[PDB]
Protein backbone atom coordinates (compact mmCIF):
# COMPACT_ATOMS: atom_id res chain seq x y z
CA UNK A 1 0.00 0.00 0.00
CA UNK A 2 0.80 3.83 -0.35
CA UNK A 3 -0.89 7.07 0.35
CA UNK A 4 -3.12 8.02 -2.71
CA UNK A 5 -2.86 11.47 -1.85
CA UNK A 6 0.93 11.89 -1.87
CA UNK A 7 0.87 9.70 -5.22
CA UNK A 8 -2.03 10.49 -7.20
CA UNK A 9 -3.63 8.33 -9.62
CA UNK A 10 -6.31 8.55 -12.07
CA UNK A 11 -8.69 5.27 -11.78
CA UNK A 12 -8.55 2.54 -14.50
CA UNK A 13 -10.57 2.70 -17.02
CA UNK A 14 -10.70 -0.79 -19.32
CA UNK A 15 -12.52 -1.19 -21.54
CA UNK A 16 -14.75 -4.35 -21.57
CA UNK A 17 -13.32 -7.10 -24.12
CA UNK A 18 -15.33 -7.12 -27.43
CA UNK A 19 -14.18 -10.87 -29.27
CA UNK A 20 -15.96 -10.51 -32.30
CA UNK A 21 -13.76 -13.14 -33.98
CA UNK A 22 -14.06 -16.71 -33.86
CA UNK A 23 -10.37 -17.68 -32.70
CA UNK A 24 -9.15 -18.26 -29.21
CA UNK A 25 -7.26 -15.10 -27.39
CA UNK A 26 -3.89 -16.41 -26.42
CA UNK A 27 -3.12 -14.12 -24.12
CA UNK A 28 -6.23 -15.36 -21.71
CA UNK A 29 -5.03 -18.59 -21.78
CA UNK A 30 -1.70 -18.18 -20.69
CA UNK A 31 -3.11 -15.96 -18.11
CA UNK A 32 -5.41 -18.37 -16.50
CA UNK A 33 -2.46 -21.18 -16.59
CA UNK A 34 -0.46 -18.34 -15.15
CA UNK A 35 -2.74 -17.83 -12.48
CA UNK A 36 -3.00 -21.54 -11.59
CA UNK A 37 0.63 -22.35 -11.36
CA UNK A 38 2.52 -19.20 -10.55
CA UNK A 39 0.09 -16.63 -8.73
CA UNK A 40 -1.74 -19.45 -6.86
CA UNK A 41 1.13 -21.23 -5.66
CA UNK A 42 3.11 -17.82 -4.53
CA UNK A 43 0.14 -16.31 -2.78
CA UNK A 44 -0.13 -19.10 -0.13
CA UNK A 45 3.56 -18.66 0.17
CA UNK A 46 3.37 -15.29 1.32
CA UNK A 47 0.05 -15.51 3.23
CA UNK A 48 2.51 -18.35 5.37
CA UNK A 49 4.52 -15.13 6.02
CA UNK A 50 2.06 -12.64 6.85
CA UNK A 51 0.62 -15.15 9.46
CA UNK A 52 4.54 -15.19 11.01
CA UNK A 53 4.44 -11.15 10.51
CA UNK A 54 1.28 -11.37 12.64
CA UNK A 55 2.52 -13.77 15.43
CA UNK A 56 5.71 -11.49 16.42
CA UNK A 57 4.06 -7.93 15.01
CA UNK A 58 6.86 -5.40 15.83
CA UNK A 59 6.36 -1.07 15.94
CA UNK A 60 8.43 1.02 14.70
CA UNK A 61 7.83 5.43 14.95
CA UNK A 62 8.60 8.25 12.76
CA UNK A 63 10.93 10.37 14.89
CA UNK A 64 9.40 13.62 15.89
CA UNK A 65 11.88 16.81 15.75
CA UNK A 66 10.83 19.65 17.67
CA UNK A 67 11.57 23.55 15.87
CA UNK A 68 14.83 25.01 17.72
CA UNK A 69 15.28 28.89 17.57
CA UNK A 70 16.15 30.01 13.64
CA UNK A 71 19.30 31.24 12.21
CA UNK A 72 18.05 34.70 12.87
CA UNK A 73 17.66 34.46 16.03
CA UNK A 74 21.48 33.78 16.81
CA UNK A 75 23.67 35.95 17.65
CA UNK A 76 26.99 36.02 15.77
CA UNK A 77 29.60 33.75 16.92
CA UNK A 78 27.74 32.21 19.43
CA UNK A 79 28.63 28.51 18.47
CA UNK A 80 26.02 26.60 20.78
CA UNK A 81 22.59 28.62 18.92
CA UNK A 82 24.26 28.28 15.32
CA UNK A 83 24.89 24.82 15.53
CA UNK A 84 21.43 23.80 16.41
CA UNK A 85 20.32 26.39 13.74
CA UNK A 86 22.71 24.64 11.39
CA UNK A 87 21.76 21.04 12.09
CA UNK A 88 17.77 22.45 12.01
CA UNK A 89 18.55 23.57 8.47
CA UNK A 90 20.14 20.52 7.44
CA UNK A 91 17.45 18.53 8.34
CA UNK A 92 14.78 21.35 6.63
CA UNK A 93 16.87 21.72 3.34
CA UNK A 94 17.29 17.72 2.74
CA UNK A 95 13.37 17.15 3.65
CA UNK A 96 12.99 19.37 0.53
CA UNK A 97 15.23 16.90 -1.55
CA UNK A 98 12.44 14.46 -1.23
CA UNK A 99 9.61 16.80 -2.00
CA UNK A 100 11.15 17.41 -5.10
CA UNK A 101 11.71 14.08 -6.06
CA UNK A 102 7.74 13.39 -4.97
CA UNK A 103 6.81 15.81 -7.51
CA UNK A 104 9.18 14.28 -9.74
CA UNK A 105 7.58 11.01 -9.42
CA UNK A 106 4.60 12.48 -9.99
CA UNK A 107 5.32 14.32 -13.15
CA UNK A 108 7.34 10.98 -14.50
CA UNK A 109 4.53 8.89 -13.69
CA UNK A 110 1.81 11.22 -15.58
CA UNK A 111 3.84 11.36 -18.52
CA UNK A 112 3.93 7.38 -18.96
CA UNK A 113 0.35 6.83 -18.26
CA UNK A 114 -1.09 9.51 -20.49
CA UNK A 115 0.91 8.63 -23.45
CA UNK A 116 0.71 10.29 -26.15
CA UNK A 117 -1.84 13.04 -24.72
CA UNK A 118 0.68 13.87 -22.41
CA UNK A 119 1.19 17.82 -23.57
CA UNK A 120 -2.45 18.57 -22.68
CA UNK A 121 -3.52 15.76 -19.93
CA UNK A 122 -0.19 16.43 -17.82
CA UNK A 123 -0.41 20.21 -17.53
CA UNK A 124 -1.41 20.16 -13.81
CA UNK A 125 1.43 17.65 -12.84
CA UNK A 126 4.09 20.41 -15.12
CA UNK A 127 2.64 23.00 -12.92
CA UNK A 128 3.86 21.73 -9.94
CA UNK A 129 7.20 21.28 -11.09
CA UNK A 130 7.39 24.72 -12.26
CA UNK A 131 6.41 26.67 -8.91
CA UNK A 132 8.09 23.94 -6.60
CA UNK A 133 11.28 24.37 -9.09
CA UNK A 134 11.06 28.21 -8.99
CA UNK A 135 10.81 27.90 -4.71
CA UNK A 136 13.50 25.31 -4.87
CA UNK A 137 15.78 27.87 -6.47
CA UNK A 138 14.83 30.75 -4.91
CA UNK A 139 15.83 28.81 -1.74
CA UNK A 140 18.95 27.00 -2.53
CA UNK A 141 20.80 27.72 -5.97
CA UNK A 142 24.44 28.57 -6.13
CA UNK A 143 24.68 27.92 -2.63
CA UNK A 144 27.67 26.02 -3.52
CA UNK A 145 29.21 23.02 -2.01
CA UNK A 146 29.60 24.62 1.21
CA UNK A 147 26.21 25.59 1.61
CA UNK A 148 24.42 26.27 5.09
CA UNK A 149 21.89 27.96 7.07
CA UNK A 150 23.73 31.38 7.30
CA UNK A 151 24.45 31.36 3.39
CA UNK A 152 20.94 30.19 3.06
CA UNK A 153 20.10 33.59 4.75
CA UNK A 154 22.92 36.07 3.44
CA UNK A 155 21.16 35.21 -0.60
CA UNK A 156 17.66 35.52 0.56
CA UNK A 157 18.66 38.96 2.31
CA UNK A 158 19.91 39.65 -0.91
CA UNK A 159 16.63 39.01 -2.76
CA UNK A 160 14.55 40.97 -0.39
CA UNK A 161 16.49 44.11 -1.42
CA UNK A 162 16.39 43.37 -5.00
CA UNK A 163 12.66 43.48 -5.08
CA UNK A 164 12.43 46.00 -2.10
CA UNK A 165 14.07 48.26 -4.91
CA UNK A 166 12.05 47.17 -7.59
CA UNK A 167 9.07 48.84 -6.02
CA UNK A 168 11.25 52.01 -4.61
CA UNK A 169 11.05 52.96 -7.84
CA UNK A 170 7.87 51.74 -9.62
CA UNK B 1 57.16 37.51 30.52
CA UNK B 2 55.84 36.19 34.50
CA UNK B 3 59.57 36.49 35.79
CA UNK B 4 59.31 39.70 38.09
CA UNK B 5 55.44 39.46 39.29
CA UNK B 6 54.66 40.36 42.97
CA UNK B 7 55.61 36.91 45.23
CA UNK B 8 57.60 35.56 43.55
CA UNK B 9 60.44 33.14 44.73
CA UNK B 10 63.56 33.02 43.47
CA UNK B 11 64.35 29.43 42.15
CA UNK B 12 61.00 27.91 44.06
CA UNK B 13 60.28 25.33 42.85
CA UNK B 14 56.62 24.45 43.69
CA UNK B 15 55.65 27.13 45.47
CA UNK B 16 53.34 27.58 48.57
CA UNK B 17 50.02 28.42 47.12
CA UNK B 18 50.60 25.50 44.36
CA UNK B 19 49.25 23.28 47.13
CA UNK B 20 45.58 24.64 46.68
CA UNK B 21 45.71 22.82 43.46
CA UNK B 22 44.84 19.89 42.55
CA UNK B 23 47.29 17.13 42.32
CA UNK B 24 48.04 14.95 39.09
CA UNK B 25 46.30 11.77 38.78
CA UNK B 26 48.95 9.40 39.10
CA UNK B 27 47.71 7.40 36.24
CA UNK B 28 47.72 10.63 34.05
CA UNK B 29 48.00 10.53 30.48
CA UNK B 30 50.98 12.29 30.89
CA UNK B 31 52.50 10.60 33.48
CA UNK B 32 51.86 7.30 32.00
CA UNK B 33 53.64 8.62 28.98
CA UNK B 34 56.22 9.04 30.94
CA UNK B 35 56.41 5.49 32.13
CA UNK B 36 56.75 4.43 28.12
CA UNK B 37 59.55 6.97 27.43
CA UNK B 38 61.32 5.39 30.78
CA UNK B 39 60.58 2.11 29.43
CA UNK B 40 62.04 2.35 25.89
CA UNK B 41 64.98 3.82 27.20
CA UNK B 42 65.80 0.77 28.99
CA UNK B 43 65.22 -1.01 25.92
CA UNK B 44 67.12 1.62 23.58
CA UNK B 45 70.00 0.72 26.51
CA UNK B 46 69.74 -2.64 26.23
CA UNK B 47 70.04 -2.48 22.46
CA UNK B 48 72.90 -0.06 22.28
CA UNK B 49 75.09 -2.47 24.48
CA UNK B 50 73.76 -5.74 22.80
CA UNK B 51 72.35 -7.36 25.81
CA UNK B 52 68.60 -8.77 24.98
CA UNK B 53 66.13 -6.33 24.98
CA UNK B 54 63.84 -7.41 27.27
CA UNK B 55 64.80 -9.69 29.26
CA UNK B 56 67.86 -7.96 30.36
CA UNK B 57 68.28 -6.06 33.63
CA UNK B 58 64.85 -5.58 34.64
CA UNK B 59 66.40 -3.68 37.26
CA UNK B 60 67.46 -1.07 35.33
CA UNK B 61 64.27 -1.70 33.61
CA UNK B 62 62.21 -0.53 36.40
CA UNK B 63 64.15 2.05 37.55
CA UNK B 64 64.28 3.86 34.35
CA UNK B 65 60.72 3.85 34.55
CA UNK B 66 60.13 4.71 38.09
CA UNK B 67 62.64 7.68 37.83
CA UNK B 68 60.51 9.10 34.78
CA UNK B 69 57.29 8.86 36.08
CA UNK B 70 58.53 10.13 39.38
CA UNK B 71 60.30 13.31 37.98
CA UNK B 72 57.42 13.53 35.12
CA UNK B 73 55.03 13.37 38.58
CA UNK B 74 56.81 16.44 40.43
CA UNK B 75 57.39 18.47 36.84
CA UNK B 76 53.47 18.08 36.25
CA UNK B 77 52.89 19.69 39.16
CA UNK B 78 54.84 22.83 38.60
CA UNK B 79 53.22 23.51 35.32
CA UNK B 80 49.98 23.16 36.29
CA UNK B 81 50.74 25.97 39.36
CA UNK B 82 52.67 28.18 36.24
CA UNK B 83 49.59 27.49 33.71
CA UNK B 84 47.12 28.32 37.06
CA UNK B 85 49.05 31.38 37.61
CA UNK B 86 49.04 32.80 33.83
CA UNK B 87 45.09 32.63 34.34
CA UNK B 88 45.21 34.31 37.57
CA UNK B 89 46.80 37.21 36.54
CA UNK B 90 45.25 37.45 33.24
CA UNK B 91 41.76 37.04 34.82
CA UNK B 92 42.68 39.71 37.83
CA UNK B 93 43.78 42.25 34.96
CA UNK B 94 40.80 41.97 33.08
CA UNK B 95 39.25 43.17 36.76
CA UNK B 96 41.25 45.93 37.36
CA UNK B 97 41.32 47.37 33.39
CA UNK B 98 37.11 46.93 33.08
CA UNK B 99 37.39 50.06 30.72
CA UNK B 100 40.10 48.23 28.20
CA UNK B 101 37.71 45.10 27.70
CA UNK B 102 34.45 46.65 26.92
CA UNK B 103 31.49 43.82 26.95
CA UNK B 104 30.06 43.78 23.46
CA UNK B 105 26.47 42.83 22.03
CA UNK B 106 26.59 41.37 19.21
CA UNK B 107 23.81 41.37 16.65
CA UNK B 108 21.93 38.54 15.96
CA UNK B 109 21.65 37.32 12.35
CA UNK B 110 18.41 38.80 11.37
CA UNK B 111 19.79 42.31 11.71
CA UNK B 112 23.63 41.29 10.10
CA UNK B 113 23.29 41.54 5.86
CA UNK B 114 26.06 39.18 5.21
CA UNK B 115 27.35 39.47 1.15
CA UNK B 116 25.91 36.85 -0.66
CA UNK B 117 28.86 35.55 -2.87
CA UNK B 118 26.42 32.89 -5.36
CA UNK B 119 28.33 29.68 -7.03
CA UNK B 120 27.78 29.87 -10.67
C1 LIG C 1 49.31 7.77 19.86
C2 LIG C 1 47.96 8.14 19.25
C3 LIG C 1 46.93 8.36 20.36
C4 LIG C 1 46.49 9.82 20.37
C5 LIG C 1 45.46 10.03 21.47
C6 LIG C 1 46.15 10.10 22.84
C7 LIG C 1 45.38 9.27 23.87
C8 LIG C 1 45.72 7.78 23.71
C9 LIG C 1 46.62 7.31 24.84
C10 LIG C 1 45.76 6.77 25.99
C11 LIG C 1 46.65 6.50 27.21
C12 LIG C 1 45.84 6.70 28.50
O1 LIG C 1 44.98 7.50 28.55
O2 LIG C 1 46.12 5.93 29.63
C13 LIG C 1 46.00 6.65 30.82
C14 LIG C 1 44.75 6.20 31.57
C15 LIG C 1 44.06 7.41 32.19
O3 LIG C 1 43.06 7.88 31.35
P1 LIG C 1 41.89 8.82 32.03
O4 LIG C 1 42.51 10.02 32.69
O5 LIG C 1 41.13 8.01 33.05
O6 LIG C 1 40.86 9.34 30.87
C16 LIG C 1 41.41 9.74 29.66
C17 LIG C 1 40.53 9.23 28.52
N1 LIG C 1 41.13 9.56 27.25
O7 LIG C 1 45.12 5.34 32.61
C18 LIG C 1 45.35 4.02 32.24
O8 LIG C 1 44.49 3.23 32.37
C19 LIG C 1 46.70 3.63 31.65
C20 LIG C 1 47.34 2.49 32.42
C21 LIG C 1 47.66 1.34 31.46
C22 LIG C 1 48.71 1.78 30.45
C23 LIG C 1 49.25 0.56 29.71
Amino acid sequence: SWDKDVYPEPPSRTPAPSPQTSLPNPITYLTKAYDLVVDWPVTLVREFIERQHAKNRTYYYHRQYRRVPDITECKEGDVLCIYEAEMQWRRDFKVDQEIMNIIQERLKACQQREGENYQQNCAKELEQFTKVTKAYQDRYLDLGAYYSARKCLAKQKQRMLEERKAARQE
Amino acid sequence: MMNGRPGHEPLKFLPDEARSLPPPKLNDPRLVYMGLLGYCTGLMDNMLRMRPVMRAGLHRQLLFVTSFVFAGYFYLKRQNYLYAVKDHDMFGYIKLHPEDFPEKEKKTYAEILEPFHPVR
